[PDB]
């Protein structure tokens, strides 16, 4: 019979988070304020100054070759040209905290590893279980422990970057020639004396190699954690992924490459008020809303913090009390299970947009007019979106509600991955079924249609709402008043989304609509 | 007397109390291994050492002799036994007292010089004091003093890697001496040097020990390296075969039969590699250079094709050089030539008249070796 | 004063994907059918049989030791209990395709790098630019070229796992003692002779170590790609992430680490 | 004659055609380096070699002498020059012809034995044929034949790592010989062995060359290792100082002044390390063992405290052994004792009467060395 591993792990994590909650919360406060202060300090430094400083350090470290300093200056100038500075500074602060904590917690661990033969046996298994574990796991408990922000990035980077440092430390202390140790013992060198006189000054090469690996791992894990808090270039590349935006993804990847090469090359050359905290989910529908919301909401004098992450996390984020609110809550069916979990831990306001039409989507030219009239078109696939989405609750139930779909497959993707896959299909002019919703922009470029749902489970009376943590009316009424009024047209929202897909910036397109409808916008501010 | 040992022994592996009990009865090592898998390197060792008594410890790779050293210094904790130094045991000592004993009395020397490459010679030399928490000027004073005693102070402020084996060994020995130890343990110290430098170091060590009367637990697998310097030897095959020492009693009254093959106590297999001079191409000056390098006064002379031809002498070569006359004319063809294992002892008379040896020339004219009063040794062994 | 990197890259991607479209489509078809067939083959086999076979291989490669085969059997039984078997086979087939493609196209490139100093200068920069980019990027063009599914997963895994293979190959052929090389060239041994008699059998340790690294990277990139097609336990862990359901996430991570441990141990015992 | 070379030279670094032009006029190497940064290892080398003529190539680390070898075999492509072997140049050859020349005529030997550890000795030995695409039984036949010529065939089907330097060198030399080459290039082959094994290998090589008349381009930094075997020497300091060879012309009419210090052509600094016998602890049997190991017939005898005491002889020790009477009684205190640099030549008479040498005893009784007819050498240098 099956064993309840999942239940055991969840129960243990719940018991922890209910037990050490105060320590986690105080760590959250201290760490977030610390990292924010460091980032403000670093970005207070103008880009030209810090770029020149780093190029000077490059020159000092190597004065003969002009390759590294040149690459450094050119790349950093390029980054700051693209506008990716503040994000870069957040990335650096995350990486510094991660690397320092990993070193501070690993090198001592390498000591207690090498000086004992039991501890190696205990830990090496743990190191192998940590060093192949995927990064995605490490940031699940992080949210469960500290919640959204920079703290999760730091914690995940710590736990994912510790292994190589510890391993290489234990290797470099266990590999010094036995004659030297035997001598240092023959002269009566206490463990401290030999450790600070013989072990380290010889193992430093391996230790620094392990530290370089630790830094690489922390950097990659920050990029990954971008899905939860973890500001910086990770958010940019993640959004480029969840929207298939090749240009921005390439830009953020090249900037991370520049940062990582800089840090690497350095390492091998040092061996010898009215505020609002909002949440959204990178969906072209919800990018339009919040971005427009923030740009306008700023005008009244509101301090903004938008946080892009996944749907169910946001509900938890808004639920436990870690954020103000969010306007991306499709309801009462697409995101209902989310409500069954954390619908009780909010204070719902009311709709913000009438007419949220959910359903499948197929090219108009194709014959099928309803899902019941589907035999085996498109390799029996359902090219959908991220598995944590809400329609996947519907689609999972859809395939398990009708007969003809009993042998059809659901294949998740991103909310923008299918759109390019769709465009490939229409250019290829092949039948293809895709999970979909409205409002959306591809309807304005292609000739597509929904499929009538005779059972209507996947959504009939659908309408976006917005939620806010309980008692926020007593802690930030200005946004509570503003958010309550946030309800606007269904029809030409799309200008926000059609303009962007044509080649404009989200804020630039979000600005333009507000000028057209400033009168309606000011209604929200009341 | 300085040291005194009692039933000292060391057992490796696991489940060893059974092995300790076994050696407490007298079971051989091989039975212990096959029964428990607990290899033993020392076995019921009992002896004593005096002051100034260089006490060599011979044996073969596998005798567990260096282990005995490291047990004396307790780098390897003894499985059992006692070590009475200064009327003070050593296997029952807390950490700090053992530590002071290591800092003051004992001191160590290693095969591969045990030197820190991340330091300059002086720092290595003073390490023994550096670890004793003493002010630095006296440290540097004693370091430079010891180096000056080894004629390489100018080679300080440099790194071992840029030196040769001999100077590294001198540095290690000085590092040992800086402490003013009453003892000096060595683990085949000179075994990594060239045999020439090995002899030089042996002579220097004897000079030192004459000047400095301190005990020395030497270790070597070369019986020469022990007879030269050793005042009392102890041979080891997993245990003490015999250590009567005094140099001959290993040779005169070897208790065992193994020792008699370890020290290796008829026919002309005693011939030795010869010193040759190929006259047809080389000449007087080359021959004299060979004599100088080879530290002799005469040589054996052959034909280009390795046929023996005769003998040459320093005066003959000098006359050839001054006269410009070449070899093969001023040369000694007449010689008491001999065959490989065919003139064992009938040669006793002839070897006496001729100061030069008697080449054991192959019957076909080839040469294998010579004989230099090694015949008188086993002619009288009868 | 901004420079249009985004526009240049988007235009290049659109041109390349609209130009070689037929080749990408045929590759998509072949790869998807091949991978579905491989997965059906590997899941047709009953799970008890395959667990037993693999535990037998563990005992074979390690005869005296019992901990590693015991762990193998226990972990695979745990997986099959939780139901993550077909997912596991899909993950394996992705890993195999990625690893073999990376080896096939990298090891020869390692040879070439070791044979010419110019190519090393050209490539080492590219390897640094390749092993340093996050995996997230590598798949965006994949979809643009191959579309949703598995083909993009293996393409991205190839691109993310080829560096260490190439690097270790070049390093392990460049570090052989020049004395043996001079011996080989002095007895009249062409590049093939010394390459198949001297260079390989001595570089094999480095090469297989780098190919262990390659496999780890391909496995991680598959877990990442699970966000696009790329079936397996990556989908389970991703769903756990997007839902905070630590249960399924930890289960799938346990299964992946079990697989990676098995592969690391096996690869560790093909070089010694 | 076999080989003939013309203006052969090799330039490293970059921007070298300028350096080639420079050497075409005669600019020194150091100027070339400082001006271009293109270090040069060979410089306008011209000479010739005959058949059976072991042609040593001496020099110091930095003379670019091994580079000359590798140029002969073309492992390092010559910057310029020609090499006429078999009336066939070698620097203007396509790949396949050079390859066949390497397989047939030439063959190589290295300092560290150039052996493949991933093979067993026989495979290494037959590699030279294995690469020639020949059937395997004749390969194995010739391999076993060559190994039998080196008395280690029983040591086949084993790995080099489990052997000692001498056998590895013999294996490398056999691998070279299996081909039946007309030439044998060596790069300090015997420099990694022990000097004893070095002499043994030199003698064996001379034996071989007597049996096998094939050219040998030897290389060594030991002048002894060249005079012993070398039929024509060539000294190298970035260029050919002189190669008149014939052994003495390097010694008799050295063109340069550098050679005269390279070969190193008054006071009693000629004293040599002595052979000592510390009587107070050692005795007759030990003394005879020392004589046997040291390959002599007499010894010098000191006091425990390193004071000189006298001399001992093999017959004296034998009488002591048979009689059981110890040293210091049957001993030769009377001796022509001497001081360190104070009896340079007045000693000429006394050295003649006494067959034994004259210890250079320090005025305080200490001993430094002895003198064995090395005095006759520079007494007549006048
Ligand atoms: N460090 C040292 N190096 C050399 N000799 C030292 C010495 N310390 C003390 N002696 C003594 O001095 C004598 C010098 O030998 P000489 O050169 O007169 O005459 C030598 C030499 O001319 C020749 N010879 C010695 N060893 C030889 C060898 N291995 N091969 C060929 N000829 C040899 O035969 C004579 C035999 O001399 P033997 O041994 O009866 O006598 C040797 C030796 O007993
Ligand atoms: N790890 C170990 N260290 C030391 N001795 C050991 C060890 N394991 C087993 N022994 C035992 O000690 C013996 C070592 O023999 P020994 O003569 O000390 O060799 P060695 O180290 O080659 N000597 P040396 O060259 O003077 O340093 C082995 O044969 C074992 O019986
Ligand atoms: N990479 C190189 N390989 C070989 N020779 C070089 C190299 N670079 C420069 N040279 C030149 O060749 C000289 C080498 O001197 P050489 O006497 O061959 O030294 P060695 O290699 O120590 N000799 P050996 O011990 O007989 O192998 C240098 O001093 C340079 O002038």
């Amino acid at each position: 019979g099956q064993v309840p591993i999942a239940n055991w792990v969840s129960s243990a994590t719940d018991w922890i988070t209910s037990t050490f909650s105060s320590g986690f919360d105080v760590i959250q406060k201290s760490g977030t304020v610390l990292m924010n202060g460091i980032t403000g300090a670093l970005t207070a430094v103008p880009f030209w100054l810090m770029i020149a400083v780093v190029t000077i350090l490059a020159i000092l470290v190597s004065g003969k070759k002009i390759a590294f300093p040149l690459f450094t200056f050119i790349g950093l100038s390029l980054i700051a040209n693209q506008g990716l500075w503040s994000d870069l500074m957040s990335t650096i602060t995350l990486v510094l905290l991660s690397s320092l904590l990993s070193i501070i917690i690993g090198v001592p661990l390498g000591i207690w590893m090498a000086k004992s033969d039991l501890v190696a046996k205990i830990v090496q298994p743990i190191l192998d279980f940590m060093q192949t574990m995927p990064g995605f796991v490490y940031l699940i408990p992080a949210v469960a422990f500290f919640g959204i922000g920079v703290v999760p990035g730091v914690f995940a980077s710590v736990i994912f970057a510790l292994p190589p440092t510890v391993r290489m430390t234990n290797l470099g202390i266990r590999q010094v020639s036995t004659e030297l140790v035997e001598a240092a013992d023959s002269f009566g060198s206490t463990a401290r004396q030999k450790l600070f006189k013989l072990e380290f000054p010889l193992a430093k090469g391996t230790i620094m190699a392990g530290v370089n690996q630790t830094i690489m791992l922390a950097l990659s894990m920050v990029v990954i954690a971008s899905m939860i808090g973890a500001p910086g270039l990770g958010r940019g590349v993640l959004a480029a992924v969840q929207s298939a935006d090749i240009g921005k993804g390439f830009v953020s990847g090249i900037s991370l490459v520049i940062l990582a090469i800089i840090i690497d090359r350095f390492t091998q050359k040092l061996n010898v008020d009215k505020k609002v905290d909002l949440v959204y989910m990178n969906w072209d529908s919800e990018v339009a809303s919040i971005n427009v919301l923030t740009q306008a909401m700023k005008e009244h004098g509101f301090d903004v913090k938008t946080t892009a992450l996944d749907n169910a996390v946001a509900w938890q984020t808004v639920a436990n009390g870690q954020a103000d609110g969010m306007v991306s809550a499709w309801l009462p069916n697409t995101h209902k299970t989310q409500w069954q979990k954390y619908g009780k831990s909010v204070d719902l306001l009311g709709p913000n947009l009438k007419g949220a039409k959910v359903g499948f989507v197929v090219p108009s030219y194709m014959n099928v007019n309803s899902i019941e009239d589907l035999t085996n078109q498109a390799n029996k696939t359902i090219t959908g979106i991220e598995p944590g989405a809400g329609v996947m609750a519907a689609s999972e139930k859809t395939l398990n509600s009708y007969d003809n779909l009993k042998d059809w497959k659901l294949v998740p993707s991103s909310s923008g991955a299918m759109t390019v896959a769709l465009g490939e299909a229409i250019k290829q002019h092949k039948d293809i079924v895709i999970t979909g919703w409205s409002p959306h922009w591809m309807f304005n470029k292609y000739d597509l249609k929904y499929l009538a749902d005779p059972k209507g489970t996947m959504g009939t009376s659908e309408n976006i709402n917005t939620i806010v943590r309980k008692g926020l009316k007593k802690e930030n009424p200005e946004a509570y008043k503003v958010l309550d009024k946030f309800n606007w047209t269904t029809k030409d929202m799309e200008a926000v989304m059609l303009d962007i897909q044509n080649g404009k910036t989200p804020e630039e397109a979000a600005k333009n609509w507000i000028k057209d409808h400033q009168k309606e916008v000011d209604k929200w501010f009341k | 007397v300085k040291i005194k040992i009692e039933h000292l022994t060391k057992i490796f592996g696991k489940r060893i109390k059974t092995a300790l009990t076994m050696v407490e009865k007298g079971e051989p090592k091989n039975e212990i291994l096959k029964k428990t898998g607990a290899t033993v390197g020392v076995y019921d060792t009992n002896f004593e050492i005096n002051e100034g008594e260089i006490f060599v410890i011979m044996g073969l790779s596998g005798s567990g002799k260096s282990t005995l050293l490291r047990l004396l210094n307790r780098l390897i904790e003894p499985t059992s036994g006692k070590i009475f130094i200064d009327n003070q045991d050593v296997a029952t000592l807390n950490k700090e007292d053992l530590l002071q004993v290591r800092r003051k009395t004992m001191s160590m020397v290693f095969q591969n010089f045990g030197l820190f490459p991340h330091r300059t010679i002086l720092e290595n030399t003073e390490y023994g004091l550096e670890v004793q928490n003493v002010p630095k000027e006296e440290r540097r004073k004693r370091a430079e003093k010891a180096l000056d005693n080894a004629n390489l102070l100018d080679f300080k402020d440099q790194y071992p890697k840029q030196l040769s084996g001999g100077m590294q060994q001198r540095v290690g020995l000085a590092r040992a001496l800086a402490n003013d130890p009453e003892i000096l343990l060595m683990d085949e110290a000179f075994s990594a040097l060239d045999p020439l430098i090995r002899r030089e170091m042996q002579d220097e060590l004897l000079e030192l020990q004459a000047k400095f009367q301190k005990t020395i637990i030497f270790v070597s697998h070369d019986l020469n390296e022990a007879l030269r310097i050793g005042d009392r030897i102890a041979i080891m095959k997993d245990g003490k075969i015999m250590q009567i020492g005094t140099g001959e009693e290993i040779l005169t009254n070897p208790a065992n039969d193994y020792v008699k093959t370890f020290v290796e106590d008829t026919a002309e297999n005693i011939m030795i590699p010869a010193l040759t001079t190929n006259i047809d191409v080389d000449g007087p000056s080359v021959a004299l250079k060979k004599m100088k390098t080879e530290e002799v006064s005469s040589l054996m002379a052959v034909d280009k094709k390795r046929q023996f031809r005769g003998v040459v002498t320093s005066e003959q070569a000098i006359a050839a050089r001054k006269n410009n006359q070449p070899l093969k004319d001023v040369m000694t063809t007449d010689v008491g030539t001999v065959s490989k294992e065919m003139l064992v002892r009938d040669i006793l008379p002839i070897i006496y008249d001729a100061p030069t040896p008697l080449a054991v020339v192959d019957d076909n004219g080839f040469l294998k070796g010579v004989l230099i009063r090694g015949s008188v040794l086993e002619a009288l062994a009868d």
